[PDB]
């Protein structure tokens, strides 16, 4: 019923943002503001009125709230949107990112906001659709859809202190993966309805019909293979990887554009609700493969955000590793791990969102991102080093913050299942503390090793300082009491974990 | 006893306040919130200890909430207190509020204040988590919160980049501990479904009847952890490097909290040690090579705060030797009294080096007897209490315990190693104190907690029993006649070791000088001064190749490995746009040469 209204507040936002900018220059933050904090707010009362705590698992499929309406009867295409736990805690997350990512912009007064907003706004709608979407060409559009925003995003609101040819190829290079991914996906999609379609005779894009689809074992590995193919090159993992790091460096300086898509995690999501349920014999036989990219994945993160001279590719190779740990997860078959990278995915988008926002503010504050050129900004700044330091603590996964919560119960269950790939982690997260020590000592430490970085700087804004504190105290509270959100999403992991394990 | 939260939840909000304050206070104002924080949780401490006394010594247990939840995986915050906890707790409280009070006096005039109070009290509340969680994720908890409290504080002038530089070496190395340590947690929650101590305790010897392999390797990688944090074999090099920090952080480290970690580790899941005898005989071992190596390489250190860390890890290595001969509450004792004087020796040395003005080693001090005597005397206490000298030191005391537990469970090479790491450890302090103390001058807030870690330091401290009984076991018995000639070969190797570093250094240093400038001397004053090379071995196994690989990986060759289908097809298209070369007449020669490959396609193919 609100589903829907989920997906097209943003749409309808977006185009009041641009339309809205003949009344005034600051009038479409005003617009994208009341509309992510309404997108926020009816995700909320989703949240309130779900009863997910409570909410046993009955089989996949169970979903707590479902729409419905014919698109192109043809082909057995349907608007078809549904929500349960995991959706609904992806779903509030991109909502409270949206927020933070329209805050994050206030200060913009370029002649062209009102697009800038309507870029943003289609990029939170594409990607709560994602997370709505159970029919598979619906899925598609909308994993296909909210990528024209940000390649426009990209190459022309992008980093102006680089060129302009840099961030064309950097938008190049990330349409290029994430469609001729999308396409693999597209034809896996097609394939698996025409299998179903000879062995039943409806048409059908239904997930939930294309589930109990008698396939023979090499058809279903090439299926699960173009669906792992798109998901790897969005989750990222090892080597789809490199448009992730192209992608943030070229991005929008205020970050804004890093917190709306490049950073929600929907391949995980996709990999969990998609690739399990509908391939689960494939995926079992895929899994030694899988959990291998995972562990080079988090140890090939964590050498090249060592490596970084700049400070927010080191964030991206901290978001690969992070994402090659939740990979090994997802492919483990335990419930442990699936909640564990349920809790490790939020913690992540809260961090990183944390980490790219204080980034975005230093390189606002010593116009610079080389880390070469800055150095002892601990007493030149009021909030900005405590706060990442913070954030770069939070990062390795300190407990105290959600990073922990999750890394710790992947591990404990991969543990249950794969030891060996599990104490290849574990010294994993002794090479995120490596990192992370690097970047806090070559950033906020030591002497001043330029111009820029011995000068006294202004203080932060109180609404950037704010938001900020929120995402300090959103992660403290999931490192803490992370038990609301592991009882939300209890039932659709228990639902996926036993489909997974109950038909190999 | 309900109060038993409100020892973290003090310092925690020392440490919020002391952070959002930013400096804009007063150091009066801030000293005030940050030692009354301590100060606080140290009474909360003694009212605990108080009621505790008067219930028989029962062990109590405060839940506060469920930490997490799925499934079988059930993880509680809930807090315990029985002996050892108390025992710990009163410690890290008191001795945590001593170095407090010194602080305030000692970090007068510093930039970073309130930021060190901050970091002090997160760090007393990351040891309370530790030493009060009732199972091995909290305790996980505490754990690590010391460990990053170590690092925020050995760094702090973090102008300074060898300061950095030692606390990222001490946060890695006992990260590497704590990944150990994460180890024998996966285990045991895979093997007995739980990491309440208590509950692990119960359901071990049921679980591991056929097979004890895995509970074996749980052991050890609890002692991995342990070694990690208490700065043992083989994970002991970040000790002496990460003294770089101020002087209350050192007495913090290595009195306190950080150190003491991996033996309480030891001490609470000492039943699944039991239950593995060998890796209990391991610890022991590690222990005493350990206690060895620290007593050769402080013999040649030329600082004070070097042979002082030195010192303190052959006090750990007395107290893992003491956990791998049963001696449990040997072990605790000496914590105890380690702390007390460990701390005296570490506020001791910093007022030597604000007295200096600069941080000189000890070959251009000599005669500090006549500038400074109560600072003489406090050095003299507290090298007298490490040095194990008889019947006026609790340390005395307690090494009599220590060896007298080895030495009745049959463990004569133990006791033999813990004889020979005494006279070592009378050697090197004294032969530390007649250098600085003795020679030829060349250049309230703070006497109380000297003063009380002074009278700490003598027997009065050893007059203080810790309540282990009905917690940990007791150590078996020694005969009178094997006692008391244990107890005067202790003494006696203690008196004979401070003798001799009397008839070496006090005087003239004429055979010192022989000795040290022979070929076999410096080379082994060289081995011994780089802690055996165990930092040149970790450099060149673990550092130089992660450094090189780095710079190998740097230009991220995946990502070129998939740019090249783009170069490919540039090249490709860039050779095919040869044949739109305009010419009329060559578009028809292909046009006849695609009829011709069409054709015979089509006749290859019929
Ligand atoms: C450049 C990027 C894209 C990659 C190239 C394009 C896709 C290439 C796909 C190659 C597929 C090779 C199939 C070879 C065997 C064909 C004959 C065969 O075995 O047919 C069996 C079956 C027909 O018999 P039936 O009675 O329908 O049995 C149902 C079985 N489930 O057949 C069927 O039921 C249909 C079987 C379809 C199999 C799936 C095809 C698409 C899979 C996703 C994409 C390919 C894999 C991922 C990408 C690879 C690397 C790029
Ligand atoms: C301009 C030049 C540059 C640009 C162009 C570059 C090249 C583009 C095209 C590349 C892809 C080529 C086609 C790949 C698919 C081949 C499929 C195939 O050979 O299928 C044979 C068989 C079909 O199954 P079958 O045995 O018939 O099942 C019925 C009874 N079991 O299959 C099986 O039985 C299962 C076979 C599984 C393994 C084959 C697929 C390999 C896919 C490689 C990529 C993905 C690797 C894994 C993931 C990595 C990380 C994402
Ligand atoms: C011992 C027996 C049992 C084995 C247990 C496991 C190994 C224990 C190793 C302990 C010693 C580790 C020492 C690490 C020191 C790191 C701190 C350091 O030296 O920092 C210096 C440098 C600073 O870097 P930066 O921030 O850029 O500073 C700017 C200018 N300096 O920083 C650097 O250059 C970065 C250094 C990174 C070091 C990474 C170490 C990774 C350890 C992985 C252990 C794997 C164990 C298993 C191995 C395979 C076994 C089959
Ligand atoms: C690790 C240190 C020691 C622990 C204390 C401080 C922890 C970190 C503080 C910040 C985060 C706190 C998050 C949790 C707060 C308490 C809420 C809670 O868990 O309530 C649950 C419980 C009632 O529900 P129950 O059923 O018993 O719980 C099982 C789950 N169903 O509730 C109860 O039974 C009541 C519990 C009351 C606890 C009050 C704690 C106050 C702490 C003030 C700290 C100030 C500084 C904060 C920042 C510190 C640095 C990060
Ligand atoms: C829990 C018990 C112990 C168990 C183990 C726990 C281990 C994990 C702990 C995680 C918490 C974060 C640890 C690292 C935080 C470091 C912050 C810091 O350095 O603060 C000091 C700084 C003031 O220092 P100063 O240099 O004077 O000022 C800057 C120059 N003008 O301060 C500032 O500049 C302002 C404050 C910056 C951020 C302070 C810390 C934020 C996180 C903790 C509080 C979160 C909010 C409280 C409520 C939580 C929800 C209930
Ligand atoms: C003071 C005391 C110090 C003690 C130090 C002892 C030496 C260091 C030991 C480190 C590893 C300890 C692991 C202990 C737990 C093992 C638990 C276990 O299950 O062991 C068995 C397992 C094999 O299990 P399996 O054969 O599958 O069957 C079991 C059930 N079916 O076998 C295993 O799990 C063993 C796995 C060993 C892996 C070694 C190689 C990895 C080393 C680090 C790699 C990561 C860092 C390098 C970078 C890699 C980049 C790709
Ligand atoms: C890779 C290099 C790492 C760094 C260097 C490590 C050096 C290790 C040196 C010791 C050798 C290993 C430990 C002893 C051998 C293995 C265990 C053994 O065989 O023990 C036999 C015996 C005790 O037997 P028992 O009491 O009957 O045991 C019943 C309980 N299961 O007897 C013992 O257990 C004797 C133990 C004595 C205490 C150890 C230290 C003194 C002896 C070695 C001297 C040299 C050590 C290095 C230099 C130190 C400074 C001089
Ligand atoms: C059953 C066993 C019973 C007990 C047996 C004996 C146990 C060991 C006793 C060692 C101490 C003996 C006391 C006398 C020597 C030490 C004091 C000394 O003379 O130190 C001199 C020098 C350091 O003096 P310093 O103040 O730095 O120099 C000032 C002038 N530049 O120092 C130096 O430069 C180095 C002096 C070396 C003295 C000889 C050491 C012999 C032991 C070496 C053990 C090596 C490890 C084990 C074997 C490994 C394999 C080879
Ligand atoms: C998807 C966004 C998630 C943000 C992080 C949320 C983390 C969980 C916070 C839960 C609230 C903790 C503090 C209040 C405890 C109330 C206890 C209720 C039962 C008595």
């Amino acid at each position: 019923m609100l589903l829907p209204w989920l997906i097209l507040i943003p749409f309808i936002g977006g185009f009041l943002c641009w339309q809205t900018e003949r009344f005034g220059v600051k009038v479409p933050r005003w617009i994208a503001l009341i509309t992510m904090g309404l997108t926020l707010a009816l995700s909320l009362q989703l949240w309130l009125q779900g009863g997910y705590s409570l909410t046993q698992s009955a089989g996949i499929p169970q979903w707590q709230s479902e729409f419905d309406m014919p698109w192109i009867p043809r082909f057995g295409i349907s608007i078809h949107l549904a929500i349960d736990g995991l959706s609904l805690l992806m779903v509030v997350l991109t909502g409270l990112l949206g927020v933070l990512a329209v805050l994050c912009s206030w200060k913009e007064i370029e002649k062209y906001q009102g697009f800038f907003h309507l870029n943003l706004m289609w990029i939170l709608g594409g990607v709560i659709g994602v997370f709505l979407a159970i029919d598979m060409f619906l899925f598609f559009f909308f994993w296909e859809m909210m990528l024209v925003p940000m390649y426009f995003l990209i190459a022309l609101w992008g980093h102006k202190a680089s060129d302009g040819k840099t961030r064309i190829t950097a938008a190049t290079k990330f349409f290029i993966y994430t469609q001729a991914s999308g396409l693999v996906m597209l034809i896996a999609i097609l394939a698996l309805v025409f299998v179903h379609y000879n062995a039943t005779g409806v048409w059908t894009f239904n997930y939930e019909e294309l589930l109990n689809t008698p396939m023979s074992s090499g058809v279903e590995y090439l299926l699960m293979l173009g669906f792992f193919i798109a998901f790897a090159v969005k989750m990222p993992v090892v080597p789809l990887h490199g448009w992730l790091p192209d992608a943030h460096s070229q991005a929008p300086t205020a970050g804004s554009v890093d917190l709306a898509g490049i950073l929600l995690k929907t391949a995980a999501y996709g990999l969990l609700r998609f690739s399990l349920p509908l391939f689960p014999n494939a995926s079992a036989e895929f899994a030694p493969i899988a959990m291998w990219l995972g562990v080079i994945g988090i140890f090939y993160g964590a050498w090249m955000a060592f490596a970084q001279t700049d400070i927010k590719r080191l964030i991206a190779y901290t978001s690969v590793s992070h994402m090659g740990f939740v990979l090994i997860a997802i492919y483990t078959g335990s419930q442990l791990a699936y909640q564990g990278a349920v809790i490790q995915m939020i913690a992540h988008g809260l961090s990183a969102a944390g980490l790219f926002i204080l980034c975005g503010q230093l390189y606002e504050r010593i116009h610079t991102r080389d880390m070469r050129m800055m150095g002892g900004l601990w007493s030149k700044m009021k909030w900005l080093p405590a706060l990442s330091l913070f954030f770069a603590v939070a990062t390795l996964g300190m407990p105290g913050t959600g990073n922990f919560v999750g890394e710790f119960m992947i591990l404990f269950g991969s543990f249950q299942v794969v030891p060996v790939i599990t104490v290849i982690s574990t010294f994993g997260l002794v090479f995120a503390s490596v990192y992370s020590l690097a970047m806090l000592h070559r950033a906020y430490f030591g002497k001043a090793k330029s111009q820029i970085a011995s000068q006294e700087l202004p203080g932060m804004s109180l609404r950037e300082l704010f938001m900020i504190l929120l995402l300090v105290v959103l992660l403290v509270l999931l490192g803490f009491y992370p038990q609301p959100i592991l009882d939300t999403s209890h039932s659709a992991i228990g639902n996926i974990q036993q489909w997974f394990v109950n038909s190999v | 006893m309900n109060m038993l939260a409100l020892t973290i939840i003090l310092p925690l909000i020392g440490f919020v306040l002391l952070a959002f304050s930013r400096g804009r206070w007063s150091e009066n104002v801030s000293a005030i919130v940050g030692v009354g924080s301590v100060g606080l949780a140290a009474l909360v401490t003694a009212f605990i200890g108080v009621d505790f006394f008067a219930n028989g010594e029962q062990t109590y247990s405060q839940p506060l909430w469920t930490w997490m939840s799925v499934g079988d995986f059930n993880i509680g915050f809930n807090l315990v207190l029985d002996g050892l906890s108390l025992t710990m707790l009163s410690v890290v409280t008191g001795v945590g509020f001593l170095i407090h009070m010194y602080a305030s006096w000692y970090m007068r005039g510093e930039e970073g204040y309130s930021r060190f109070f901050a970091y002090t009290n997160l760090f007393i509340a990351s040891m309370v988590v530790l030493v009060l969680a009732d199972n091995l994720l909290l305790m996980y908890l505490g754990w690590e919160g010391v460990g990053l409290c170590s690092y925020l504080l050995i760094g702090f002038y973090y102008t300074d980049p060898k300061n950095g530089a030692a606390a990222m070496k001490a946060f890695v190395v006992t990260r590497v501990g704590d990944v150990f340590l994460a180890f024998a947690l996966f285990i045991l929650y895979n093997e007995l479904g739980t990491l309440n101590f208590r509950e692990m305790v119960e359901l071990a010897p049921a679980h591991f009847a056929d097979g004890n392999n895995m509970l074996m390797w749980a052991t050890l990688m609890l002692l991995g952890g342990a070694v990690g944090k208490s700065a043992q074999l083989p994970l002991q090099t970040w000790l002496a490097d990460a003294m770089a920090g101020p002087t209350p952080v050192s007495a913090l480290i290595h009195a306190a909290t950080m150190v003491t970690a991996g033996v309480y580790l030891i001490a609470r899941t000492h039943g699944l040690f039991l239950m593995t005898p060998e890796v209990l005989h391991l610890v022991g071992i590690v222990g005493a090579v350990t206690l060895l190596l620290a007593g050769f390489a402080a013999l040649v250190q030329t600082d004070i705060k070097r042979v002082l860390a030195y010192s303190t890890m052959s006090q750990i290595g007395y107290m893992f030797l003491a956990l791998g001969v049963q001696a449990w509450d040997a072990a605790i004792f000496h914590l105890m009294t380690h702390a007390f004087f460990k701390a005296l020796l570490f506020l001791a040395s910093g007022s030597v080096i604000l007295a200096c003005h600069h941080e000189q080693n000890i070959f251009k001090m000599g005669g500090l007897r006549k500038s400074i005597p109560l600072v003489y005397l406090c050095f003299l206490v507290g090298g007298a209490a490490l040095s194990a000298l008889p019947l006026v030191t609790a340390g005395f005391f307690s090494k009599d315990e220590i060896l007298a537990g080895a030495m009745a469970n049959g463990h004569i090479n133990l006791m033999v190693a813990g004889l020979v790491g005494a006279f070592m450890t009378s050697l090197y302090t004294f032969r530390m104190i007649f250098i600085v103390f003795h020679g030829k001058e060349q250049i309230v807030t703070h006497s109380l907690p000297l003063i009380v870690l002074l009278i700490l330091s003598t027997f009065v401290g050893a007059l203080i029993v810790p309540p282990l009984q009905g917690v940990l076991p007791q150590t078996t018995e020694l005969a009178h006649g094997s006692m008391l000639t244990l107890e005067i070969t202790s003494g006696v190797v203690a008196v004979v070791g401070i003798l001799l570093a009397a008839w070496l250094w006090l005087g003239k240093r004429t055979l010192v000088t022989s000795i040290a400038n022979s070929a076999p001397g410096r080379l082994l004053s060289t081995w011994w001064y780089n802690a055996w090379g165990f930092d040149w071995l970790y450099d060149k196994v673990f550092v130089k190749p992660f450094l090189g690989i780095a710079w190998l990986l740097k230009r991220d060759p995946l990502n070129s490995m998939m740019n090249i289908p783009a170069v490919l097809s540039r090249f490709a298209g860039k050779g095919l746009l040869l044949s739109e070369n305009g010419y009329l007449r060559w578009y028809v020669a292909s046009m006849s040469i695609g009829a011709v490959v069409v054709l015979a396609l089509l006749m290859v193919l019929r």
